[PDB]
């Protein structure tokens, strides 16, 4: 028994995106699917819902009439299609399993999709070194996520600190890294496909 | 209308 | 844990009862056990009674204007909870006990057994052509104080709760269900030989049916299409035996079986009820109130085969059409059972 | 209608082997349709407990559950050092069913004094006309702090998950001002 999903990206708010999860091993009229998003840093809270076998649908007062959810038994395969997207929409997706007989919690779990909803395009990382103990790499205003950035191609990797990446009003992202060297870095963004490399000396 | 009370543990 | 509760409108009048579901054992029934709460006083000349009737109840009760239910009385049974009885049948049980430990003396036990040959819950579809509810067995305990057993009924006093009674499937699984058809001609040696074999005879709601269906069309006729269906039967006994039957799901494939010729396949079916939402006379597993439910479930009947018909009983079966060219169609059934597994 | 669920605390910190409780409040009466979850950081959650007092399957018995009235009991017996991590609360006898904020569980050390590092903006940064104040806090226990500054807003704090090989904080804040601004102090 498994489950998988597909779908994730980034949308332009106002447009609209469609998300699918398959399931294997088990029976979808024998069970129930669904959906619970979860905002970064903050609690998973319910969605949506499909009960095939009773041919019912619900769904959340904040996102009524807006999404949409559909169920394939052929394939054994559900989908749901989601419309007039807002910013605050965007968090990790998941879709669970339960017993239809009777509800008894959510046993399965999938592994997970993120939907992004923004304008912002895409941007190369800009190193600013900090240097004077300690020395940091301060990298600001890129898109999208991640950013691998280690000291000299990763030469050491002992006293680094990398820290979460935040969002400020500028709607690009930007993150930090300190190696602490009292006595005495490359970056590599793969979505933008830029590699930026550079040293702070005091 | 149906409800529930409390019951104890022997 | 927790016990459920009701209460008579007055408040003076409450009843605890252990359980809201009762399960057999194929030989042995849990017993239904429950105390009643009441304040002296109020009553302070009148007799405590509780009755376990079952009912072939049309209908509904939300004071609906039309034809109420044809109240046909299956079984019932009586019991004088105040003043106190002997202590039989036989002690207060644990559940008794501790309901009398939390509550202390306002509270008094009530027995009851309840006769192997009765029915399941079971309940009829109401058609949107009608309205209302519809008709099926349903059980009910009904606590009432009064001087007299034939003592007007008064809303203050009587207590209407709703139990159900449902089965459980047996841990041994049974023979594998199959089937056979040789079918000849009107006078040529040339015949018709098909085989129909099944996954198991237990399956559970929603789970998927994979026929194993084979043909050997060494014959000159061909076989234009094949139906795949499966039907339910509904054995309503009131004083006269009935049987409304009706399908539930149907799958259909134009595939074409060619003479002299060999064509097996397997197939997947599944009863549900959300494609039968108007269909009338199908058959509902007992409700509490009005809230749905998943098909009828399979009655199994006792090793005895006695009679047991006192009520409405429900089978399932498979029937697999072949679609035969120029006449001589033939179609082949087979039992099987639907119901839950055994919780914990 | 809405049934909001209220837990606390909202985090706690224990350590190997602990007795940890952590309670459930329903803003309504739910029977037995409640359940217990646990999410892993950047993983799938799984669950614990179901029917508020089943203990699900693959699970080691050192977890258990209780109900009193509209409160709910969780408890663990043994806290094994891989169970580090938040857990999830909630009652699905309505639609919609609703859930916890979260609670944060974490291995307690003794308190460590941080290091404060302040890293000007560089020169091509200085080029840029954008500044930044760069502000570390290192290996410090426990997450909670207090930073001023004065040389306000338009300040950001990042903080990371505590450091295993020395069971510490480290936290970092940024405050990005222009160069007329930066240069006015």
């Amino acid at each position: 028994v498994q489950l998988v999903e597909s779908g994730g990206g980034l949308v332009q708010p106002g447009g609209s995106l469609r998300l699918s999860c398959a399931a294997s091993g088990f029976n979808v009229y024998s069970s129930s699917i669904h959906w619970v998003r979860q905002a970064p840093g903050k609690g998973l809270e319910w969605v949506a819902s499909i009960s095939s076998y009773y041919g019912y649908t619900y769904y959340a007062d904040s996102v009524k009439g807006r999404f949409t959810i559909s169920a394939d038994t052929s394939k054994n395969t559900a989908y749901l299609q989601m419309n007039s997207l807002r910013a605050e929409d965007t968090a990790v997706y998941y879709c669970a399993r339960s017993r239809q007989f009777w509800y008894s919690g959510l046993d399965y779990w999938g592994q997970g999709t993120l939907v992004t909803v923004s304008s912002a395009s895409t941007k190369g990382p800009s190193v600013f070194p900090l240097a004077p103990a300690a020395l940091g790499c301060l990298v600001k205003d890129y898109f999208p996520e991640p950013v691998t950035v280690s000291w000299n191609s990763g030469a050491l990797t002992s006293g680094v600190h990398t820290f979460p990446a935040v969002l400020q009003s500028s709607g690009l992202y930007s993150l930090s890294s300190v190696v602490t060297v009292p006595s005495s870095c490359n970056v590599n963004h793969k979505p933008s496909n830029t590699k930026v490399d550079k040293k702070v000396e005091p | 209308t149906t409800a529930s009370s409390s019951l104890a543990k022997d | 844990t927790r016990v459920f509760k009701k209460s008579s409108p007055n408040g003076k009048l409450t009843v605890y009862l252990g359980k809201r579901d009762f399960v057999d054992h194929l030989d042995k029934v849990d017993p239904v056990d429950g105390v009643v709460l009441v304040d002296p006083d109020y009553l302070k000349d009148r007799k405590v009674f509780v009755t376990l009737t079952v009912a072939f109840r049309y209908g509904r009760e939300d004071c609906d204007v039309l034809g109420l239910s044809f109240r046909k009385d299956l079984f019932i049974a009586n019991y004088q909870a105040f003043p106190p009885t002997p202590n039989p049948p036989r002690p207060p049980t644990r559940l008794q006990e501790r309901l009398l430990r939390k509550l202390g003396q306002h509270a008094h036990p009530f027995f009851f057994t309840i006769p192997q040959n009765l029915p399941s819950s079971v309940t009829l579809q109401p058609g949107p052509e009608d309205t209302g509810k519809a008709l099926g067995v349903d059980f009910e305990i009904r606590a009432f104080v009064a001087k007299s057993l034939e003592e007007k009924s008064h809303k203050r006093n009587s207590v209407r709760l709703v139990i159900r009674k449902v089965q459980f499937a047996p841990e041994k699984p049974g023979p594998q269900p199959s089937a056979e058809t040789t079918r000849h001609f009107l006078m040529s040696d040339r015949s018709l030989h098909l085989e129909a074999s099944l996954d198991k005879e237990l399956y559970y709601h929603g789970e998927p049916l994979n026929v194993n269906v084979h043909v050997t069309n060494n014959s000159t006729k061909t076989v234009k299409k094949i139906k795949v269906s499966v039907r339910q039967y509904a054995d309503i006994v009131l004083f006269s035996t009935a049987q409304y039957k009706v399908p539930v799901a149907q799958v259909e494939q134009d595939d074409q079986v060619s003479p002299s010729s060999t064509f097996s396949k397997v197939y997947t079916i599944t009863p549900f009820l959300a494609n039968n939402r108007e269909k009338r006379g199908l058959a509902l597993d007992g409700k509490l109130k009005h809230e749905d439910t998943n098909l009828a479930s399979s009655t199994i009947v006792k090793e005895g085969a006695n009679k047991e018909v006192l009520g409405i009983l429900v089978s399932y079966r498979v029937k697999v059409k072949l679609v035969v060219s120029r006449g001589g169609d033939v179609s082949v059934e087979l039992p099987f059972v639907l119901m839950h597994p055994k919780p914990h | 209608s809405d049934i909001q669920m209220t837990q606390s605390p909202s985090s706690l910190s224990a350590s190997v082997g602990d007795r940890v409780t952590i309670t459930c409040r329903a803003s309504q009466s739910v029977s037995s349709a409640v359940a217990w979850y646990q999410q892993k950081p950047g993983k799938a959650p799984k669950l614990l407990i179901y029917s508020a007092s089943s203990l699900y399957s693959g699970v080691p018995s050192r977890f258990s559950g209780s109900r009193s009235g509209t409160d709910f009991t969780l408890t663990i017996s043994s806290l094994q050092p891989e169970d580090f991590a938040t857990y999830y609360c909630q009652q699905y006898k309505y639609v919609p069913v609703t859930f916890g904020q979260g609670t944060k569980v974490e291995i307690k050390r003794t308190v460590a004094a941080p290091s404060v590092f302040i890293f000007p903006p560089s020169d091509s940064q200085l080029k840029s006309g954008t500044a930044s104040v760069v502000c570390l806090l290192n290996n410090f226990y426990p997450r909670e702090a207090k930073v001023q500054w004065k040389v306000s807003g338009n300040s950001q704090e990042s903080v990371t998950e505590q450091d295993s090989k020395d069971s510490t904080y480290s936290l970092s804040s940024t405050l990005t001002l222009s160069k007329a601004d930066y240069e006015k102090h």
